[PDB]
RNA sequence: CGAUGUCGGCUCAUCACAUCCUGGGGCUGAAGUAGGUCCCAAGGGUAUGGCUGUUCGCCAUUUAAAGUGGUACGCGAGCUGGGUUUAGAACGUCGUGAGACAGUUCGGUCCCUAUCUGCCGUGGGCGCUGGAGAACUGAGGGGGGCUGCUCCUAGUACGAGAGGACCGGAGUGGACGCAUCACUGGUGUUCGGGUUGUCAUGCCAAUGGCACUGCCCGGUAGCUAAAUGCGGAAGAGAUAAGUGCUGAAAGCAUCUAAGCACGAAACUUGCCCCGAGAUGAGUUCUCCCUGACCCUUUAAGGGUCCUGAAGGAACGUUGAAGACGACGACGUUGAUAGGCCGGGUGUGUAAGCGCAGCGAUGCGUUGAGCUAACCGGUACUAAUGAACCGUGAGGCUUAACCU
RNA sequence: AAUUCCUUGUCGGGUAAGUUCCGACCUGCACGAAUGGCGUAAUGAUGGCCAGGCUGUCUCCACCCGAGACUCAGUGAAAU
RNA sequence: ACACAGGUGGUCAGGUAGAGAAUACCAAGGCGCUUGAGAGAACUCGGGUGAAGGAACUAGGCAAAAUGGUGCCGUAACUUC
RNA sequence: AGGACCGAACCGACUAAUGUUGAAAAAUUAGCGGAUGACUUGUGGCUGGGGGUGAAAGGCCAAUCAAACCGGGAGAUAGCU
């Protein structure tokens, strides 16, 4: 499960292999992330063709999980790697032009459908 | 931290009131023979509830 | 008391597929999203027993691409649209957990045919 | 208004269209006798006995059977008492069913958590277990520090060790009425209850105007 | 802790529990009525029923077992011809125990088991 | 000074109130939202990451706050032991020098047969009085207590506007706390199957033991959290600060003196659990018993025989009840524990026989064979008559009724 | 700096930050050529700082096995 | 001090497996104990199991687990070659 | 060939854990390590008190040691207890 000192692979284009979770959120005390609510990241290697800098800090959304999205009745859809989207801190909105994750039910219930939409998975 | 007086022998009486073991008394005798066992074990003489268990 | 087994057989169908594990299933689903129902078809390998009655899982997983991809469809399910049973397996293990963590023809199931 | 027994058949999951999966208990309520009202000269005030069985005609005492003449010796599973206060009409010549929930759609449930006596600063009172490696001293297992020194002179009452857990009355509040069934004598309630599987609630129903 | 396990731990570790208890199955046939512990002559009980069950068929297939864990040179011919209708014919109740009191000189209660059957 | 462990690190308390946050609201250079400041209040709350012996400090991100103090600036018969504060080493300095040093680092122990006061579960007496049994009172104690996010009222009040609130009206979260095992994971050394080394049943097959449960691969029942369900209520009573009515001392005036009315996250209930040793030893219902004789002599005391109710105890079979005790189910007026029978879950198509293929191996008979906990069926094994304890209407009185 | 208070000097690099690490500098209150100077590899029961696998050290433990805690019998202590 | 988990000189080491004196089943050979019965809880000691995460733990990957055999391939800096 | 790489017998102290009124006058369990040497070892000797021995800690010198142990001067002395 997702949590502090976590290194991940990237849902962004152009998003290298390695970015850091350096804080779960929530206010609270809190243990784990949770899938389709927010994550504080810093990237750990940048590509030329990306839009990121090494070192910077950076809000993120959580968009596929190990654990799988299984809510309503129990059934579990499941993937093979955990990944997160980038999200601008003042202006909003996933940062990126595509997204590599499976844009499931609880990312259309945040304020984002109109630039995750281009390939539905489920 | 040590004990320094030493502890009144009625309490010593008191805490060795608490004993259980019994006098046994009555003893059960078998449905055919006056012989003496407790409720649930056989005789020194195979016999056992009326039944005889033990032959000679 | 057996009247709670009774219960979950009211959810039950009547009348369900057998495959067991290893097959392809080849299955369509209308999913509803407790919203709105749509077409939707998964093929892959079954890789789990039924089993239980009215919370048998039916875990079904695609094996493509170096990812297993995963999914729990119920067999009970009232969003099922059909199950299209065309190929056995070869397999022997009924929890097939060797699957995970295999490719290719380390993890190809095979067709039995015989 | 009173209350009513029944055994908990199990729990199984029902599920719902737009989610979640939902957990719904199941009560198997027996004739529940109605053995004995209390009026003359009982604290000014009414209550009724209920009787969840007939046990075994053999094993009775006269003291017993006496005491339930008036309905019939039976005292089977547990006898358990409610407080009769505006209920308008007399329990007596039928013996009460899940027709006391035929309107309700909440009750309030007094589970009996199953037993767990053995306990432990762990299993009962969620401490952690302190340093398997780097270096400590036989304190591996404890509520840290019992009483700060000196001043105090003794120990305070309300600490956080020894005891029992499990065994307590467990009231359940946050519960809804799924399904009755007066013909089978058969309650079906959303949720979790305490105590385990094959063991016997107590229900009463949950009123506001 | 043990919720399920209905198995009784007894006293010294598993592996001399079984090899005891085999050898004690093996003393039992032999001379149909054994003495020792109250505890002892109830845990004897455990599997030695399902070996006398095991011990009813005569078919050539069924003669491949009751073979692993005890064997005498006396018992060879009662096997898959005797065991049946003296004991295991009879569906379940092949043996009894009866407490026949202490242990000499000690407080360890003491009992005897016998087959449900004697010959004639 | 015949010997109070010191700094920091971990783990965990109790009291204050000089209030950081939470409830209340006053004054203001207070229109409104705010800021600045004031005091009623300690019931609930008051992070995390890097650097250092480390507090002290600094930095990054979180917050209703990132409050202060007492308790040897709380917790070594507590955990840790890097600094300081052991033997040895190694650098800088002063001195003729042993030494010395407002100069400094490397390696450096943390003991404990718990008596008494205390604390936390649990037996056994004495007691309410003739004995037993079933159950329930409530004098009193404990638990509980704060809060994040969003939406309606409402773009309402105030104000061109900018900006933007009380008041009550709901839904949804975390730490944290509780419960169940139903889902999802895990474990599951009474179990199904593969396999390397080897021994054993003559040998081969088939099959079992050992080699860490040999290696495992798995797992029912169970348990468990990392799983799921739920949680800190609504209401009532009474107050403080504070706001007031009516009004005399002060013919005016005045929250007070007489007499009336309201008010806070506090206070007390309600909630949830305990609870008559509440010796201030509560209360109802049901069950049972209708015997004589002797002595000193007496409304006191002692002895003898006769043979005993209601009920308990004893004994199993064993438990969802346990360290010992205490407690559940029932005991042939029998399903209390087990075996056996029909089946589940879980393993994986074996053996025996033949066939294809130099062969490994695969194929048919075969969804084979195998079973414990789960479900249902069954007296097949086991579960004393009842001994023993318990006896005979139970002392005085105030008041009424029945006789 | 094995030599340096204020000092974590002052600057650069690594890092969300870094009294630690790496590299420079001179203004060494007091290094200096046998009371030796300076540098180099395998190497070191050597010390500081990072990356990867692997992993119950940790989130957080949860359940087992073999031995003690319990109990009864036999033989039955010590410090104080 | 003891019929005490200790100390202690010389000679010997087969089969099957294996490089082997490692290591197991074994061989020839030996022993089944100088307290026994039972049980089983918080806790104490070691071993076994390990999901998802992983060095976050800690002064420190300490401790623990993974790696592990040898025939054929393929190999940096630095260097007293 | 080897003050050589790993490694039995052989040796042995570094980490960790258990033990600590013990089995124990220093062991036990697991691991890392020393193993042709500046080594180790069977057997018997030789080195002594300010003397020995030490690739040198005032460590070791039969548990003792900024000076061992026993027996004597010695019932030394104590403005003190």
């Amino acid at each position: 499960m997702i949590q502090e000192q976590t290194m991940l692979n990237v849902a962004d284009n152009s998003g290298a292999r390695r970015v850091m979770c350096i804080k779960v959120l929530g206010g609270s005390h809190r243990r784990y992330a949770g899938v389709g609510d927010i994550i504080k990241i810093t990237i750990k290697e940048a590509i030329p063709r990306g839009k990121v800098k090494k070192g910077d800090v950076l809000k993120a959304v959580v968009v596929r999980t190990k654990k799988g999205v299984r809510r309503p009745d129990g059934s579990v859809i499941r993937f093979d790697g955990n990944a997160c989207v980038l999200l601008n801190n003042n202006s909003e909105q996933p940062i990126g032009t595509r997204i590599f994750g499976p844009v499931t039910r609880e990312l259309r219930s945040e304020k984002f459908m109109k630039i995750i939409s281009l390939a539905p998975e489920v | 931290a040590v004990q320094q007086n030493k502890p009144t022998r009625s309490k010593r009486g008191m805490r060795r009131s608490h004993d259980a073991l019994t006098a046994v008394t009555s003893l059960s005798v078998d449905k055919t023979s006056g012989e003496k066992h407790l409720r649930h074990h056989i005789t020194a003489d195979g016999y056992y509830r009326g039944r005889k268990v033990i032959a000679k | 008391s057996n009247i709670i087994k009774q219960l979950e057989q009211e959810q039950m169908k009547q009348d369900v597929p057998s495959f067991r594990p290893g097959d392809t299933v080849e299955v369509k689903v209308w999913v509803v999203e407790g919203s709105k129902k749509r077409l939707q078809a998964f093929e892959g390998v079954v890789i789990a027993i039924r089993n239980r009655g009215l919370h048998s899982a039916f875990t079904v997983r695609k094996i493509s691409n170096g990812e297993g991809v995963e999914r729990v469809f119920q067999t009970h399910s009232p969003v099922v649209d059909s199950i299209s049973v065309k190929r056995r397996g070869a397999v022997r293990k009924a929890k097939l957990y060797y699957l995970r963590e295999r490719t290719g023809k380390a993890a190809r199931i095979k067709e039995r045919l015989n | 208004m009173i209350g009513l027994v029944g055994k908990k058949v199990g729990m199984t999951r029902i599920f719902t269209e737009d989610g979640v999966s939902i957990p719904v208990t199941v009560i198997e309520v027996e004739a529940n006798r109605v053995t004995q009202v209390k009026d003359l000269a009982n604290d000014g005030y009414r209550a009724i006995q209920v009787t969840t069985g007939a046990k075994k005609a053999n094993r009775v005492t006269k003291p017993e059977a006496g005491h339930f003449a008036k309905a019939g010796v039976e005292a089977g599973r547990g006898l358990w008492e409610f407080r009769l206060a505006e209920g308008e009409e007399f329990t007596v010549g039928q013996s009460i069913s899940v027709e006391l929930f035929a309107d309700v759609k909440k009750v309030d449930v007094t589970g009996t958590s199953k037993g767990k006596g053995f306990a432990g600063t762990v299993k009962r009172w969620n401490f952690r277990t302190q340093d398997a490696t780097h270096g400590n001293s036989l304190s591996h297992r404890v509520p840290g520090s019992i009483g700060q020194n000196q001043t105090p002179g003794k120990v305070f009452k309300g600490k956080k060790m020894a005891g029992q857990m499990g065994n307590e009355r467990v009231t359940v509040q946050s519960l809804d009425v799924v399904r009755v069934d007066a013909e089978r004598n058969l309650l079906l309630v959303k949720g979790a209850v305490p105590g385990a599987t094959g063991s016997d609630l107590i229900v009463k129903p949950a009123v506001k105007a | 802790m043990r919720h399920r396990k209905s198995g009784r731990q007894l006293n010294r570790n598993s592996s001399h529990r079984q090899a005891m208890f085999r050898n004690m199955a093996g003393s039992l046939v032999r001379h149909e009525i054994i003495k020792t512990t109250l505890p002892k002559a109830k845990e004897l009980r455990r599997v030695v029923e399902p070996l006398i069950t095991l011990a009813k068929t005569d078919s050539v297939a069924n003669r491949r077992l009751a073979f692993a864990r005890t064997r005498d040179n006396e018992i060879v011919a009662k096997l898959f011809n005797e065991l049946g209708p003296r004991f295991a014919s009879r569906a379940g109740g092949y043996t009894r125990i009866l407490k026949c009191g202490f242990r000499a000189g000690d407080n360890a209660p003491m009992a005897y088991i016998e087959l449900v059957d004697r010959s004639e």
